[PDB]
């Protein structure tokens, strides 16, 4: 490959690594336009517009976890808000749904999370914690998130 | 009586002039027939003899000052110390000794300075985010005195003041990600009433009962945990945290989020009231199962009894039954009439349920809005809330965002 | 309002309370406990309680306020008569009983301690929690400061009013004995349990117990010991006696008991309805349309033939056979 780094199981890219690695040019930069990394069955991040790629290790710096997402994992090893990963992007966590305090079972009724308006309960999550909420997807737990930087 | 004058000591114009120049507050205790006001400004207690002049007071100074700012202040189990509690650290104050006709201390100096020990130093300035979520004292009135401290790492440690760096015990209870589980961290925690319980819960063996303290432990989204602690039995970690505790019944929005605050009432079966900021209050029977569950008896709207606020809980030091709220609108007082009815006995299976809720549909608790502080603009907190306990009648003192000094009946 | 003969006016308000209390205990919670839904029951509760008796009634209120031999408000009756209002949740009248002499008085004067308990004692009184039993968790703790703190200080006025201030915060605070002390009779024990100590039902079985012990029923009405049953799991066998009263009010409480589920249909066998063959209900209903019939009231008719109709056990050919003889008598 040329340059990035991704070999963690269950993680990918699109475009897929291979597609990333023709797409590197004759001085061996490799900028795309609407990148997303996501890990199969617990999330994606979704970068509008190009940013570069270019000797970045996705193993170090991407880290998708259940209800969990992490860009960077210290402050000190992050570059400025607009370059590499650290810019706008759109988070998608799957499998979010909250618990029964009854019977301790998650709860993942359209209806009920309706009942319980656990979209609003997203809406505060984000606002919280510097994110503006997108959407929830009952079905899969799916909750999207624009984030101005990581 | 000092129910009439006490609004008019000088102490609250000082305390008020010093205006001029998060945790909720609660910045006075009581103690025999005194009143202690800390002073944020001068890093002191202004002390007030109530029982046996509007200018005469003692200035308990502290020879090492904290340098965070000091929210609550909590009397120890025996008296001997005050917990001088902030976002940024915890430090306990070692009260001077009292002798002379009047039993004021030192002899009745204008100032004595106190010892003070900082607790848990490292852990707020090696990790610069951590923060104090909330804190008590062990409830023992033997051991020597122990601090239980609950920081921003969803972590409980407890301190020895013979070792206040290090912890006698901590319980992992399992900021730079983003997450959906942001309220699946402890926001409060309560002990309950001493309890004897068997040796095997801790592991070692003998069939013997010793001295236990139940401690519920409450999570921001509502759910609640236990665990027994004994000083001398618990392990270094613990990790027989029980729960979430069901709570029952099933409740058509899941009991909502966002709750601030709990407070076990001293009785058997426990019963717990768990606060939200949006004013919700629950009352919780804690029914034996090894996991226990909670029986929501009732709640309570303060929204209706008059909000986007912090709830604190107060026990009263009279009866088991009452409690009282404090929040940005003034003081609630709670009656549970209904807490003498429930036997020892109450376990959690299906016919005590049923009973339960039955019981329910024919008792009420009483709630009451005693101190109203609205503004005519934008309200503020309370600094203060202090039950003087006489047997002739409770009197309560309660300290506004402006140092006027409240006082109910 | 409208009558002769005002007995038939007791009667029913006794059938009444003994509904309420019905209601609150099997009527509301379904079976759960009163964390539940803690505004309700307390509702019906306190609602129970103060219309099944007249007392305190407002000609007794003046008859202390009036009698003397005392200083000012201070004797045992006072306090009973506060107490009283307390553990039947009349706060509000408990408060303006005490706005009513010393408050201020005695109290802002002599002892300036014990004022501030007996004030924000009233304070804790106006926001006695009645919808959330957590609010309640807390609203106990913070009167049982407040009887400790009163607990142990300082001790500036009478011997007896001192305990007389002490009692009053052990009532509020839950105490069994005392809750036990100043009870007239067993349902105001029983309510008081259910208010100030612990709000469970679970406990319901001990604290009518206690009440009993303290204050027996009093066979002077007939809603007492129903009540008694009732709260003490007993419902049925009250069928007879409410038929006796009145045969209406019977035969729809035997139907919405068997709605409840709380009686059914044990039979298991003749073409007809009329009989132990289908629910006591079912037979108590159709009683009482036929007994309808002969009343000659044209207003009540449909009544009869729809309770006949609407009769959820009984073949439809039962039904046209019973209503074929029926109807020719119609006014």
């Amino acid at each position: 490959m040329a340059g990035i780094i991704l070999t963690k199981v269950g993680y990918y890219t699109i475009p897929s690594m291979d597609d990333l690695a023709k797409i590197t040019n004759e001085k061996g930069e490799c900028i795309v336009s609407d990148f997303t990394i996501g890990r199969k069955g617990y999330g994606s991040i979704y970068f509008e517009g190009d940013v570069n790629l270019t000797n970045l290790n996705l193993d170090d710096i991407v880290h998708i976890r259940r209800k969990e997402v992490v860009v960077y994992l210290d402050d000190n090893q992050k570059p400025p808000v607009g370059e590499g990963l650290n810019r706008k992007a759109e988070v998608t966590l799957d499998g979010v749904w909250p618990t029964d305090k009854t019977s301790r079972c998650l709860i993942k009724s359209p209806d009920r999370l309706a009942d319980i308006n656990y979209e609003g309960r997203l809406e505060a999550v984000s606002r919280k914690q510097g994110a503006q909420f997108k959407e929830y997807r009952p079905e899969t737990g799916s909750w999207v998130f624009k984030v101005s930087h990581f | 009586l000092w129910q009439t004058w006490l609004p008019n000591h000088v102490v609250f114009l000082r305390l008020r002039e010093g205006l001029k120049n998060l945790l909720t507050r609660n910045v006075v205790f009581g103690l025999g027939g005194e009143l202690f006001l800390w002073d944020g400004e001068d890093s002191s207690f202004l002390v007030v003899r109530l029982r046996g002049a509007l200018s005469q007071y003692q200035r308990l100074l502290c020879i090492n000052p904290p340098l965070f700012e000091i929210y609550q202040v909590l009397l120890s189990p025996t008296q001997h110390h005050v917990a001088l509690i902030g976002i940024k650290g915890l430090m306990v104050l070692e009260l001077p000794k009292r002798w002379g006709k009047n039993s004021e201390f030192e002899g009745g100096k204008s100032t004595v300075n106190c010892s003070t020990t900082p607790v848990a130093e490292r852990f707020f300035t090696s990790s610069t985010s951590l923060t104090l979520k909330h804190a008590a004292w062990y409830p023992s009135e033997i051991l020597d005195p122990h601090v239980v401290l609950l920081t921003s790492d969803n972590v409980i440690r407890i301190y020895s003041l013979r070792e206040p760096q290090t912890p006698t015990n901590v319980i992992i209870l399992s900021g730079r990600a983003y997450t959906a589980s942001l309220g699946e961290t402890a926001v409060a925690f309560d002990f309950g009433p001493l309890a004897a319980v068997p040796k095997t819960l801790f592991g070692q063996n003998g069939k013997d009962e010793v001295v236990a303290y139940p401690l519920y432990i409450l999570y921001e989204n509502g759910e609640t945990f236990l665990t027994y602690i004994s000083l001398l039995h618990s392990p270094g970690n613990i990790g027989k945290l029980l729960g979430p505790l069901p709570m029952h019944p099933a409740a058509e929005d899941n009991y909502g989020y966002d709750a601030c605050a709990v407070l076990c009432l001293p009785c058997v079966p426990n019963i717990l009231v768990i606060a939200t900021e949006s004013g919700m209050l629950y009352h919780c029977v804690v029914l034996e199962g090894l996991i226990p569950s909670l029986y929501v008896f009732e709640c309570v709207e303060l929204e209706l009894a008059l909000f986007s606020c912090p709830v604190k809980l107060h026990r009263d030091p009279k009866c088991p039954s009452r409690y009282h709220c404090t929040h940005e609108a003034g003081v609630h007082s709670v009656g549970l009439t209904w807490i003498h009815k429930l036997h020892k006995f109450l376990g959690s299976d299906e016919e005590d349920k049923d009973s339960l809720q039955e019981l329910s549909t024919e008792q009420k608790c009483f709630v009451e809005h005693i101190l109203c502080t609205k503004p005519l603009r934008q309200p503020a907190p309370i600094r203060g809330f202090w039950i003087v306990p006489d047997i002739l009648g409770p009197t309560m003192i309660c300290i506004t965002s402006t140092y006027e000094c409240l006082i109910w009946p | 309002d409208q009558d002769g003969r005002v007995n038939r006016f007791y009667e029913l308000e006794e059938s009444l309370t003994v509904l309420n209390c019905l209601r609150t205990m099997y009527f509301i919670l379904d079976g759960q406990d009163v964390e539940e839904n803690r505004s309700e029951f307390i509702e019906s509760l306190l609602n129970w309680i103060n219309r099944s008796d007249g007392e305190p009634d407002e000609e007794y209120i003046e008859q202390v306020f009036s009698v003397a031999g005392k200083k000012v408000f201070e004797t045992q009756y006072f306090w009973k008569l506060l107490n009283q209002l307390v553990l039947r949740g009349l706060l509000s009248q408990a408060i303006g009983c005490i706005e009513r002499s010393d408050l201020l008085p005695y109290l802002s004067d002599t002892c300036a301690v014990s004022f501030d308990a007996v004030s924000d004692s009233i304070e804790l009184l106006k926001q006695y929690p009645k919808d959330s039993s957590s609010t309640f968790r807390e609203w106990k703790n913070l009167v049982l400061k407040l009887s400790q703190a009163f607990g142990s200080s300082a001790t500036d006025i009478s011997g007896e009013l001192r305990d007389y201030i002490e009692d009053f915060l052990l009532v509020i605070g839950g105490n069994q004995r005392k809750i036990l002390q100043y009870s007239r009779t067993w349902y105001e024990s029983f309510c008081g349990f259910l208010l100030y100590y612990i709000p469970s039902l679970e406990l319901s079985a001990e604290y009518l117990q206690m009440s009993l012990e303290a204050n027996v029923v009093d066979i002077t009405n007939d809603w007492e010991q129903p009540c008694v049953d009732i709260i003490s799991g007993k419902i049925h066998s009250i069928l007879p006696v409410m038929e006796s009263l009145d045969s209406c009010t019977a035969a729809f409480t035997a139907m919405i008991c068997e709605a409840k589920g709380l009686i059914e249909n044990i039979f298991e066998g003749l073409e007809d309805l009329f009989s132990y063959r289908n629910g006591m209900a079912s037979y108590m209903l159709n009683s009482f349309a036929f007994e309808l019939c002969s009343l000659g009231d044209k207003e009540l008719w449909p009544v009869a033939i729809g309770l006949i109709a609407l009769s959820a056990t009984g073949t439809r050919s039962a039904k046209k056979m019973v209503i074929a003889e029926l109807l020719p008598h119609y006014p």
